[PDB]
RNA sequence: UUGCCUUUUACCAGAACCAUCCGGGUGUUGUCUCCAUAGAAACAGGUAAAGCUGUAUUUUUU
RNA sequence: UAAGUGAUCUAGAAAG
């Protein structure tokens, strides 16, 4: 963008450079017209490449021999027309295609979808062009293949890698790919709603991802997950119950509400104890170094907090660890003891972690009880 | 150089600029030639507001303007080596003294003898001289003899059309001595045609001798005003930097305040808002002045009459291309020049004796 | 907009309308200093390069004359001539002192 | 104004949508590059074909010696010069300098606020401690977006300047002098928070009396204004129950009211300290958009929202100099003056908007 | 921003990805002017890169990439470098680069223009006068592959 | 008049017009409140305190 | 006599 009350007389050399298309988190985006060969370049290398043709076909006739492509490697790709027009399946057929380019031009005159190449035939010329490269670039230049995916619902899938991907219906796929962007935490006015039965917390309606994130939770299937979570917990207790001397197993029933009620909590399973446990002050599962100070208990809780993250959302130990200290502090939703222990699930990201207090030999149980669990719970 | 916007609103902005002329006693609004009209001002601000009166109160009409130009005067450096005359006068020239000029700028024995006493010049040449605005020495030998030389005030108006309108680009004469050394005023003529004859033909010698006295371009000179807080001095030098032909000649430490009240000259050419840019770059603590009263002018660096000349068309111009630049440019202003490519140069025969042979 | 140069407005653009200056400026700012060897060289190809000389001359000389004249006409009008007998007398003398000795020099 | 009259933007400042839609290169000579500064500095000549435009101002060169501490009548920033029984007046005042005049100097070289020892109120409202930030140059290399932000803030105020909204003053009846007037209303000294809960409780019922008169009971109003549907709508039930951009606006707002009367409840409540409630309700002001979907049904209030995000963006980087990141400054009085000055705005749309609405309910639609 | 460290490779990165294109873009060449233009780092740079290239890099190319890589460097000797060129024994693929970037002069400045250039430098590996014992025949013999003149000139000059 | 767009609300941000609204100023009346609550003092002076003037040898008066 | 200061639009709801 030169002196525009300048440029208007006379040519200037570019001074100043306007910004195009922008963004925030400006990853330079290659273009397109980088990775085309501009004309000049095509034609002087035509010529060349036209130039070697000719002289081989000489040296050809003088050795008697066939001229093949094995001999033109490299020159293949270049030139106009292309070099590969020479070889093609059949030119003794496109030998009597005379009056081509016009015949091309005069179909803008007689069809509805008049095409957008026009200008010139593949079956005469060969691929003028080759995006491959813009492809590739484009990908290397968004963080590449394993970038793109934290923007996605990828992680959610849980796949054994992207690489074992290969081998208002169809845009519905494509909104709820990018779910996690799309639906994003940090974001300008958007005013937060949830979806029906969920902790989808939309940052501002989009129409397309609810309907996705909807069936994808139809039949309450959020709450079942938190009920069956709940259940598979206690199971676990039950099992391991005279293990870590615990009196008995209760779960405290909530409304169908608390699965996916986020203001307030009540505390899903309640631990009634044999003899006090002194539990450790809270802490998270994978923090070993739990502080065992004389506080007791003579009954814990555990609560499951599902939860569905964004590409901004994407840690889960934080969250948990401040449902934990908030609905524990919080005059509404009372646990039976202050001190227990919570559970979050990131069903976006397959990020289980779980924070709060621990009773002595409990937490190597809690470990890989939930990593059981997201291996393989129904 | 004022146009007005609309061609049919143009009686209107004569009127204006009459009023304008009444209002504004400092302010010389030649019409040139093409109908664009000069204004004059005193310097930037005061232009400004004689055009926000003109274009508010008095015209009411859109005005396309020129950026502000400089009023430049044509001058030589050297005495003229040739005496080439004039026809269907030979008239030489030199540069007036230094001192003399700033004299000028502010009885026949009473002058000469003055004269004497500014440049202890000749008695000769004290005698024959009848100046204006330079000077019109009658310094041939034949003119005592003669009484052809006699009845020169036709030809001293002819010398004041030459000083008006110069030989380079209409820019009027400064610092210029002429010594005349013949005429060709044949025996029968009557003094109607010959003294017709002798105006133009005055001219054409005028700018002859500019011509072969090595002829320059010279610019004026604002003499600057610069109150600054001491801090902020180096910015000032360093945008005098920035600034072309710049000098700074005393920095006079105003006492018992900050300010260094540092007189100054900018080339009028590269003055333009100067204040302006001097009060951003010091933060508003710079309030500067620039005026023209000393009459000081100056060469522009570079000389006239190049081919090649410069690089640039957008970007300020060398050093030594500039008053060459200037020239042209000021030739196509005021429409002399035929098109995008012409020259300043001689209309005299004998190839310019082969261009200095 | 800016200094004759950015864009109009954001509106309509359907971009920031952020206005860089290049940094090619520099180089568009100070190509005749960068390539002055390219004019240089050129100039160096060809760095190697009567009548109005002879007018001059005489109008010294005559000019000389006349400034003789002069000073007779200050030694006079100045110490005791008060007629024009003294200035026409004294000028003659210097026609004749001036031209003989000018005359002297043509010979030379 | 002049730089939006000839749309020559000072880059520190604002730049607008343009007012509007011989000179040649081979003519003139580009000694001086003509910059945007000079073209609204002496806009008649620099710039050439102007409209609309003003005169700015000139100046004088100000030498206001500001002292430090512990002295008085110093020149210390500058250079020195070259070089019948009756006392005179003001005699018995030995010290020249009072303990006061120190300051009383300083104060006396102070602008409009400070400047004078007497003045009519103004409301808290009415006062800008934000304006003169943004009024005055940006300090020193903010992010690009705090930059953006202080040209918005220019942008505003130059409009603001631009149109003088003159009040008219034959309408010398306010509602509430009205209201006084009739004998349906009292008057009681309540603290703010009372008055606050009592207008959510008020506003609450209100809003669930126009809901019900309506018809649309399955419409359940939460009690914090947050309305949403009972049962799965029948589709005429659903045509019915699309309340509109009044209905919607009045609840936003009353969304907004609750939420500050809300924290100003809790921290007096003993949950939360003052600090935290100054945070909280900065928070508030500052995420209306992302609190209660205002913008939703009345879209100009993003202006609103854009100046609020302007206000925190230039509040915290004055907040936070020497101060790192994080949450908890408050500080939110002048997104508090955007958010009033919007009410005034919107009061009398919503007089009229809300007006017709009931109208509607009591009288049929015309 | 970059720091004087990294220019050379910065240069460096530049050639390669112009390598990796089909053939030589003006795109590059108008980059490699403006950099060398901004400062002198830059165009000392430049240069090391050419050494580098002549030196160990150019015989590992391809003729196409090292084609490209000839027509680029040609371009920017036309302006912006001096002719100075550290170049018998070595003409595996550098003597064909030599070939592509003489052609590349010819085109852009003209042949009599370009002696003439190459006159006012020194030239010693390129156009050598003393005669090294049947040396000058190899120089000779190349610059006949291409259309050049005044070789016969020099042949005839040395005997 | 532009922009987003494309169907309207709702809007982008400029213009010209206009209105609404949040407030403001005084001045006059009246009310409400809290404090009040005297129908006569000078002159002759004295006492004490407040406002101006005062402390001949050529044109004012020695 | 040989570099890099700076200009940074948007922004979501209804009904169709
Ligand atoms: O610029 P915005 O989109 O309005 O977002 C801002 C911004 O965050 P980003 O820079 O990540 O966008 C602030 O961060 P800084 O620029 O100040 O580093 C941050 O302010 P704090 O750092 O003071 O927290 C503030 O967050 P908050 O609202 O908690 O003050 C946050 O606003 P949002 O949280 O609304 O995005
Ligand atoms: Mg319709």
């Amino acid at each position: 963008a030169s002196d525009l009350s300048w440029s208007k007389q006379t040519d200037t050399g570019i001074t100043h450079f306007r910004a195009g298309m922008t963004h925030e988190d400006e990853k330079l985006i290659p273009t397109i017209f980088r990775y085309i060969t501009t004309w000049e370049n095509e034609f002087l290398d035509s010529q060349r490449v036209w130039a070697e043709y000719a002289t081989k076909r000489q040296e050809a006739i003088q050795q008697n021999r066939r001229l093949a492509f094995e001999e033109l490697e490299g020159s293949w790709d270049r030139g106009i027309p292309r070099i590969s027009t020479l070889f093609q399946r059949d030119r003794h057929t496109l030998a009597y295609d005379r009056g081509h380019r016009i015949r091309r031009e005069f179909k803008q005159y007689s069809l509805e979808r008049n095409s957008p190449f026009w200008w010139t035939n593949s079956h005469h010329d060969g691929k003028l062009w080759n995006l491959n490269a813009y492809r590739t670039d484009v990908i290397q230049a968004l963080g590449g293949i394993e970038t793109i995916l934290e923007h996605t619902l990828f992680k959610g899938t849980g796949f054994n890698s992207w690489e074992g991907l290969f081998w208002q219906i169809p845009n519905r796929r494509f909104t709820l790919w990018w779910s996690p962007t799309i639906n994003r935490a940090n974001v300008y006015v958007g005013f937060l709603v949830q979806l029906d039965l969920t902790g989808i917390f939309l940052h501002g309606k989009i129409p397309t991802l609810k309907i996705s994130l909807i069936q994808i939770f139809r039949a309450h299937l959020w709450q079942k997950i938190h009920e069956s979570i709940v259940f598979d917990i206690c199971q676990i207790l039950d099992g391991e119950l005279d293990v870590l001397q615990i009196e008995s197993v209760t779960k405290e029933t909530v409304h169908p509400r608390k699965s996916y009620k986020m203001n307030s909590s009540a505390a899903d399973i309640t631990m009634e104890s044999v003899h006090e446990w002194e539990v450790s002050k809270p802490s998270l599962l994978h923090e070993t170094n739990d502080s065992f100070k004389g506080l007791i208990t003579n009954k814990m809780w555990f609560d499951v907090q599902l939860r569905y993250g964004d590409y901004d959302s994407h840690d889960i130990s934080r969250y948990v660890r401040a449902k934990f200290l908030d609905y524990t502090t919080d005059n509404v939703s009372m646990y039976p003891s202050p001190t227990g222990v919570m559970i979050g699930i990131d069903l976006a990201y397959n990020m289980y972690d779980a924070y709060g207090n621990w009773f002595n030999g409990l937490k190597p149980l809690i470990q890989n009880s939930m990593r059981t669990i997201m291996k393989a719970n129904p | 150089v004022l146009q007005p916007l609309l061609p049919r609103e143009l009686p209107k902005l004569l009127d204006a600029l009459n009023k304008i002329s009444k209002y504004y006693p400092g302010v010389i609004i030649k019409v040139e030639e093409s109908g664009e009209h000069v204004i004059l001002g005193n310097g930037e601000l005061y232009m400004d507001c004689l055009l926000y009166d003109l274009r508010a109160s008095y015209a009411k009409i859109e005005i396309k303007i020129s950026d502000p130009l400089t009023v430049f005067s044509e001058s030589c450096s050297n005495e003229s080596f040739a005496s080439i005359p004039v026809s269907n006068i030979s008239v030489a020239a030199e540069p007036m003294d230094s001192k003399m000029i700033q004299d000028l700028s502010r009885p026949r024995k009473l002058s000469k003898i003055l004269r004497t006493e500014y440049g202890w010049d000749s008695l000769a040449s004290r005698n024959v001289w009848s100046f204006y605005n330079l000077i019109n020495d009658t310094l041939p030998d034949e003119i005592s003899p003669e009484l052809l030389s006699k009845y020169k005030e036709q030809i001293i108006q002819g010398f004041y059309w030459a000083v008006k309108e110069g030989p380079l680009a209409e820019e009027p004469i400064y610092g210029v001595q002429y010594k005349l050394l013949s005429i060709s005023v044949p025996s029968d003529v009557n003094i109607d045609v010959m003294k017709s004859q002798i105006i133009p033909l005055m001219k054409k010698a005028c700018y002859v001798g500019l011509l072969t006295a090595i002829p320059i371009l010279l610019e004026p000179i604002y003499e600057v005003d610069i109150t600054v807080h001491a801090p902020l001095l180096p910015i000032v030098e360093e945008l005098m930097k920035k600034r072309r032909g710049s000098r700074i000649y005393k920095t006079i430490k105003v006492a018992g305040t900050p300010l260094l009240e540092v007189r100054g000259q900018v080339p009028v050419i590269e003055s333009a808002g100067f204040e302006t840019d001097l009060r951003l770059s010091t933060n508003g603590l710079g309030m500067c002045q620039l005026y023209f009263w000393h009459k000081i002018w100056r060469k522009v660096p570079g000389d006239v009459l190049d081919k090649d000349a410069f690089i640039p068309k957008l970007k300020p111009a060398p050093i030594n291309s500039l008053s060459r630049d200037f020239v042209m440019k000021t030739r196509r202003r005021k429409g002399i020049s035929t098109g995008g490519f012409m020259s300043n140069d001689g209309p005299t025969l004998e190839k310019y004796i082969s261009a200095e042979l | 907009s800016y200094n004759g140069i950015g864009l109009k407005s954001a509106k309509g653009s359907s971009t920031s309308g952020h206005v860089q200056r290049s940094l090619a400026s520099n180089n568009r700012r100070r190509p005749q200093g960068s390539q002055q060897q390219r004019q240089q060289r050129q100039n160096a190809i060809k760095k190697a390069s009567l009548a109005v000389q002879k007018q001059i001359e005489t109008h010294m000389e005559k000019r000389e004359i006349e400034v003789q004249v002069s000073e007779l006409r200050d030694r006079l009008e100045e110490e005791e001539t008060l007629s024009e007998e003294q200035i026409d007398k004294k000028c003659e003398a210097l026609r004749a002192k001036l031209t003989n000795e000018w005359q002297e020099q043509q010979r030379m | 104004f002049n730089g939006k009259a000839l749309n020559n933007a000072i880059p520190g400042g604002p730049k607008f949508e343009p007012l509007y839609p011989f000179n040649s290169i081979d003519r003139v000579i580009f000694r001086v590059p003509i910059r945007s500064e000079y073209k609204v500095a002496f806009p008649h000549l620099y710039n050439s074909r102007p409209r609309s435009v003003r005169i700015p101002w000139y100046n004088n060169p100000v030498s206001c010696i500001i002292q430090n501490d512990e002295e008085y009548d110093t020149p210390a920033l500058f250079f020195d010069p070259s070089l019948e029984d009756f006392a005179p007046l003001l005699a018995e005042e030995e010290e020249l300098i009072l303990p006061n005049t120190k300051d009383a100097m300083s104060l006396y070289h102070s602008p409009f606020p400070f400047n004078r020892t007497k003045g009519k109120m103004v409301r808290a409202q009415d006062v800008a401690l934000a304006k003169k930030w943004f009024l005055q140059h940006p300090d020193e290399e903010y992010p690009v977006k705090v930059k953006v932000s202080y040209q918005k803030l220019l942008k505003n105020y130059v409009l603001n300047e631009l149109h003088p909204t003159l009040p008219t003053n034959h309408n010398k009846t306010k509602l509430l002098k009205s209201l006084k007037n009739t004998k349906y209303f009292q008057q009681t000294t309540i603290d703010w928070v009372e008055a606050g809960l009592q207008l959510c409780r008020q506003g609450h019922n209100m809003l669930n009396l126009l809901i019900h008169r309506k018809g649309l009971t399955y419409l359940h109003l939460d009690y914090n204004f947050n309305l949403k549907p009972t049962k799965t709508l029948t589709t005429k039930e659903r045509k019915k129950s699309r309340l509109g951009n009044s209905f919607h606006l009045m609840r936003e707002l009353l969304k907004m009211m609750k939420l500050i009367v809300d924290t100003h409840v809790q921290f007096r409540l003993g949950n939360v300290d003052a600090f935290q409630l100054a945070d909280g309700i900065h928070y508030i002001l500052n995420h209306i958009g992302q609190l209660t979907g205002i913008y939703r049904y009345k879209y100009k209030v993003m202006h609103q929202i854009r100046a609020c995000k302007d206000l925190k963006h230039i509040i915290y980087y004055k907040f936070n100099k020497n101060l790192g990141k994080g949450p908890g400054c408050g500080f939110w009085q002048p997104a508090w003056r955007v958010w009033l000055n919007f009410l005034r705005g919107t009061i009398p749309l919503l007089e009229r908007y809300i007006g017709n609405l009931i109208t509607r309910q009591f009288e049929g639609r015309s | 921003k970059i720091a004087n460290n990294l220019k050379k490779s910065v240069v460096d990165i530049i050639i390669k990805s112009s390598l990796q294109e089909s053939t030589f873009s003006k795109f590059y060449s108008i980059l490699s002017e403006r950099m060398i233009t901004f400062h002198r780092s830059w165009q000392t740079a430049y240069n090391e890169t050419f050494e580098q290239n002549y030196t160990q890099d150019i015989e590992d190319y391809e003729t196409d990439q090292l084609r490209i890589l000839g027509k680029f460097w040609g371009h920017l000797i036309s302006y912006e470098f001096l002719p100075m060129d550290c170049l018998e024994e070595s003409c595996p693929q550098g003597r064909i680069f030599i070939k592509f970037l003489f052609q590349e002069l010819v085109n852009e400045l003209g042949l009599d223009e370009l002696q003439l250039r190459l006159n006012s430098s020194k030239l010693d590996g390129m156009f050598p006068l003393e005669g090294d014992a049947e040396h000058i025949r190899y120089s000779i013999n190349f610059f006949t592959a291409i259309g050049l003149g005044l070789l016969t000139e020099d042949m005839r000059s040395r005997l």
